[PDB]
């Protein structure tokens, strides 16, 4: 399908309820005469930014919210205009996930998180810890089964383990995700990835396992557990496997932390059907009946629409989804997310296949991601940002016992209490600084900034700020 | 490229701070 005025083309991932969505499309056509074509191309999230400029995109694209900041920076999304009454129908935190630089850039549909799914006939009590899986697999192999199979090809599925003991994508500091502060190669990420690679080393899992392989093995009853989202429940229902959905195992006593996605619908900037797309999304899809149709095809998870979520919340499988979601973290939607995922994808694949050691693979991923992020800001921009901060300090200085404000060439010091150590967060406007650190001065009992013995120098300690250099 | 230029500038800025 190609875009045409007076009809709608919608893209959604092949794991989602595209047939349920087409039923919503059918009702839209019945009512309005506007034909709706739903497609599920492979790699649609990469394809969209490639083909939009040629006029080969959809009118509406569905994906988890994490990709949308990138699309918005590239000018590929139309602005959406839900009035206040409409916005009030959805949970505020679902709107937050689709807010980029203060604008709503897509409609939220549903909250997704991975859970542990287990076969109750093979395993009545699911393991509480990752650590106990190796012995569980040993026991099951003897009966011609395996403990656990999940998609190892996509970092989304391995992340919850990587994050458990301390891995993170970007640090949130000073009211934003700090792209200088990337947590892909710290001790926590390395611990989690090592545990995974050890499972492979010890033949508890196979490095080649992908989504379809894992799904079939669980649904055929060949493996005791899988890790998957709410969309997978339908096929399990069909297979008649006796299954439960539960909290992911802990690692080193800590919860697994899945990255939480809000499935969202954005409108192509190049669509001549923006008003029809709005009508479809607000008045047909985002209704009790619209979401039920999609949900009955493949479960959406916790829907963004409050009225319908209030029903679905009583489902124990949704209760488990929300439990894992709260233990996890909502994904950033910043443009840097695709580069983050690429780096982790490569790191996991390389570690799992033995191409690299765990430490090499994550160091490389961290290095390559950071190389890209650290190239954004020019010297000229960085000078401009410091100059702005200087002009602010000079304002504060003009408006002036405690120590007094002064400019030290990088930061404006505040008042300091007599005889005290003064700590100032490492300034946000210095791109390369560590922003979870503080710079330090000492204030005299006499209300003068402490000097360096045998110098006219003022003492300051910026060692925490320079952590990354 | 940008990163090298920017960090180099900051090291010189960190040094003005030290001299202050
Ligand atoms: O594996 C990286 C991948 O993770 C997320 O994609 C998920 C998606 O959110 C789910 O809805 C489901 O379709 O599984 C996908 C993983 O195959 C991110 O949304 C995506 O951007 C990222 O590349």
């Amino acid at each position: 399908a190609k875009i045409e005025e007076g009809k709608l083309v919608i893209w959604i991932n092949g794991d989602k309820g595209y047939n349920g969505l087409a039923e919503v499309g059918k009702k839209f056509e019945k009512d309005t005469g506007i034909k709706v074509t739903v497609e599920h191309p492979d790699k649609l999230e990469e394809k969209f930014p490639q083909v939009a400029a040629t006029g080969d995109g959809p009118d509406i694209i569905f994906w988890a919210h994490d990709r949308f900041g990138g699309y918005a920076q590239s000018g590929l999304l139309a602005e959406i205009t839900p009035d206040k009454a409409f916005q009030d129908k959805l949970y505020p935190f679902t709107w937050d996930a689709v807010r980029y630089n203060g604008k709503l850039i897509a409609y939220p549909i549903a909250v997704e998180a991975l859970s542990l799914i287990y076969n109750k006939d093979l395993l009545p009590n699911p393991p509480k810890t990752w650590e106990e899986i190796p012995a569980l697999d040993k026991e099951l192999k003897a009966k011609g089964k395996s403990a656990l199979m999940f998609n190892l090809q996509e970092p989304y599925f391995t992340w919850p383990l990587i994050a458990a003991d301390g891995g993170y994508a970007f640090k949130y500091e000073n009211g934003k995700y700090d792209i200088k502060d990337v947590g892909v190669d710290n001790a926590g990420a390395k611990a989690g990835l090592t545990f995974l690679v050890d499972l492979i080393k010890n033949k508890h899992m196979n490095a080649d396992t992908d989504y379809s392989i894992a799904e079939a093995a669980f649904n055929k009853g060949e493996t005791a557990m899988t890790i998957n989202g709410p969309w997978a429940w339908s096929n399990i229902d069909t297979s008649k496997v006796n299954y439960g959905v539960t909290v992911l195992p802990t690692f080193k006593g800590q919860p697994s932390k899945p990255f939480v996605g809000v499935l969202s619908a954005g409108i192509n900037a190049a669509s001549p059907n923006k008003e029809l797309a709005k009508e479809f999304l607000e008045n047909y899809l985002l209704t009790d009946e619209g979401l039920e149709a999609v949900n009955k095809d493949k479960p959406l998870g916790a829907v963004a629409l409050k009225s319908y979520e209030e029903e679905l919340a009583k489902d124990p499988r949704i209760a488990a989804t929300m439990e894992n979601a709260q233990k996890g973290e909502i994904m950033p939607n910043i443009p840097q997310m695709s580069a983050f995922w690429y780096a982790v994808r490569t790191a996991v694949i390389n570690a799992a296949s033995g191409r690299q050691t765990v430490d090499e693979a994550l160091k490389d991923a961290q290095t390559n991601a950071a190389a890209e992020f650290d190239d954004v800001m020019t010297k000229e921009e960085q000078i401009f940002l410091l100059h702005r901060a200087q002009a602010q300090c000079e304002k504060r200085l003009k408006e002036v016992r405690p120590c007094l404000p002064e400019w030290d060439h990088i930061l404006c010091w505040p008042l300091g209490a007599p005889g005290e150590v003064v700590a100032v967060p490492c300034p946000d406007y210095i791109y390369d600084f560590n922003h979870k650190g503080h710079a330090y001065r000492r204030c005299d009992r006499n209300g003068s900034w402490e000097l360096v013995p045998g110098h006219n120098r003022t003492w300051a300690n910026y060692s925490e700020c320079v952590k990354f250099l | 490229l940008n990163s090298m230029e920017r960090v180099e500038w900051l090291r010189k800025k960190l040094q003005d701070v030290h001299n202050f």
